[PDB]
RNA sequence: AAGGUAUGUAUCAAGCUUACAAG
RNA sequence: UCUGGUUUCUCUUCAGAUCGCAUAAAUCUUUCGCCUUUUACUAAAGAUUUCCGUGGAGAGGAACAACUCU
């Protein structure tokens, strides 16, 4: 196999008779679906990074042929300067103090991890809808 | 009766995460049209969102080029009869239980075993598109599709879960405006929305505006392009290509054909890849 | 460039302490 | 145990079924 | 002076052995016996399975494993 064979472009006016979606490559009726063998842990880490903080690195192979950015909402990534969820962060801010009873001696007073937190007109419309 | 490998799934149903984890059964639920046992898939789109499993089989999605769970067009993100009226052909399918129903689904599956790539009959008329549907193809979709549906016991004010009620609260739905072809309730309002856009007012005279200030020629429109786009309309009385402003002046003899040009070009005549510039001419000896 | 010259070491020898840590080569 | 007290229609709820797609 | 491991849990094929110091049910093919026909049956042979169990083997831990066989 040679690079010049597969990298050779296609002659033509690109056939703009079709729509954008039907001219686009596929194997499955919705996009070219193909297997993969990513590391489990870094998949889960950057997944949880996006799921919490709304940014992650982008997965690709041949989008621009160079892709090294972040995605989602961009500016909050550099607000935290690219930290993760498994890191003891630079500050301990907006924490929320629970009250603990971990003796197992008092009864109806022991709340271990089950501790409920220290924090603890529409019905006219609801009756007229029902 | 049916296995699968990966679902159809338009983009608004996947959610905002490029990294989603999704689970599969082997014969899951049944299709909600044809009772066929597909392979139900489930995932989490977003962190404030319900799971939105999988609603119809791969066969009943390949019939009408429809996504897998929200039942919208895979090319646009539109309902079904919007597409079929906007392509003026229905691609019929029966209504009853057997009467030609599972018969035609079985046979159209049997003649869809080869490709697995494109819809069965829509492939010929999904090319001649992008004129009447592209004006309403809402990109950057709203994710209110994925939000979890409204709980009871907030409706009755009883919900002991407090904050951790996963579903929703304080969204009372309204009992005035909420299958597969027709008829669907918000679609009538959406076709009234497309039939009743915001044009320029039609001025009180008798069709004197056969001239029009169409411009933005740049280097895209040429003289023979616009006068062969108007020669199918009909005959000119005077053309000019005034290139100081990159504009073109055409009229018609007895206005009517150029009338549909006024209907074709309210920032709408899209040839040569440009949103053309249109405002109203004189027709006033000025 | 300034503290990233050791913050990248923090992230790397943070991540690699879970990349291969828990004997990936709990079951019963 | 079956082999005998027929079955075949037309209106009227619980049993069972999903708690979904949705401007 | 150096060498240095029994339990318990999961998988991994091989079983040729009273795999089990005892012993179920089924299918098929024939002869019985009751029988009116069919399943429930009878009680012998042949050949097959299923099932309740076991034997030796690779791996992963954890359980005092550091007491010490060596
Ligand atoms: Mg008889
Ligand atoms: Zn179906
Ligand atoms: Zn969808
Ligand atoms: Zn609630």
């Amino acid at each position: 196999p040679t690079y010049e064979t597969m990298f050779a472009p296609e002659f033509g006016p690109e056939n703009p008779f079709r729509t954008q979606q039907m001219a686009a490559p596929r194997n499955m009726l919705s996009g070219y679906a193909e297997p993969a063998h990513i590391n489990d842990f870094m998949f889960e880490q950057q997944r949880r990074t996006f799921a919490t903080y709304g940014y992650a690195l982008d997965p690709s192979l041949d989008n621009h042929q160079v892709s090294a950015k972040y995605i989602g909402s961009v500016e909050e990534a550099e607000k935290n300067q690219g930290l993760t969820v498994f890191e003891t962060g630079q500050k301990k801010t907006e924490k929320r103090k629970k009250f603990k009873e971990n003796d197992a001696s008092n009864i109806d007073g022991f709340l271990g991890p089950w501790a409920k937190y220290v924090d603890e007109e529409e019905q006219k419309e609801l009756d007229e809808i029902t | 009766w049916e296995d699968a490998d990966f679902p159809i799934l338009c983009q608004t149903c996947l959610g905002e995460n490029p990294y989603i984890r999704m689970t599969k059964e082997k014969y899951g639920k049944e299709c909600k049209i044809c009772a066929r046992p597909f392979t139900v898939f489930r995932w989490c789109p977003g962190v404030r969102m319900r799971f939105k499993k999988t609603e119809v089989c791969q066969t009943c999605s390949k019939l009408k080029n429809v996504c897998q769970t929200c039942l919208l067009d895979l090319e646009y993100g539109l309902p079904i009869q919007v597409r079929d009226a906007g392509l003026s052909f229905k691609d019929d399918m029966p209504k009853s239980d057997v009467n030609k129903e599972y018969y035609t689904q079985n046979m159209e599956r049997e003649i869809s075993n080869s490709d697995g790539t494109r819809p069965v009959g829509m492939l010929g008329k999904a090319t001649s598109t992008s004129d009447m549907l592209l004006k309403l193809a809402r990109t950057t979709p709203y994710y209110k599709r994925n939000r979890p549906h409204i709980c009871s016991f907030w409706v009755k004010g009883e919900c002991k879960r407090g904050e951790e009620c996963p579903y929703r609260h304080e969204k009372p739905t309204d009992p005035d405006d909420p299958r597969y072809y027709g008829i669907n309730d918000p679609v009538a309002d959406k076709l009234l929305k497309r039939a009743s856009t915001m044009p320029r007012l039609d001025p009180p005279e008798d069709k004197t505006i056969t001239t029009l200030y169409v411009g933005g020629l740049g280097d895209t429109i040429t003289e023979t392009d616009l006068r062969n786009h108007f020669y199918q309309f009909g005959e000119i009385r005077t053309i000019t290509v005034v290139q100081r402003q990159q504009c073109a002046f055409i009229q018609f003899a007895t206005r009517q054909a150029a009338e549909v040009a006024a209907e074709k070009s309210f920032n709408k005549l899209i040839v040569n890849g440009r949103r053309l510039n249109v405002k109203w001419g004189r027709s006033q000896a000025a | 460039s300034e503290e990233k010259l050791q913050e990248k070491a923090r992230k790397w020898q943070q991540l690699q302490a879970k990349r291969y840590a828990e004997k990936r080569k709990v079951d019963a």
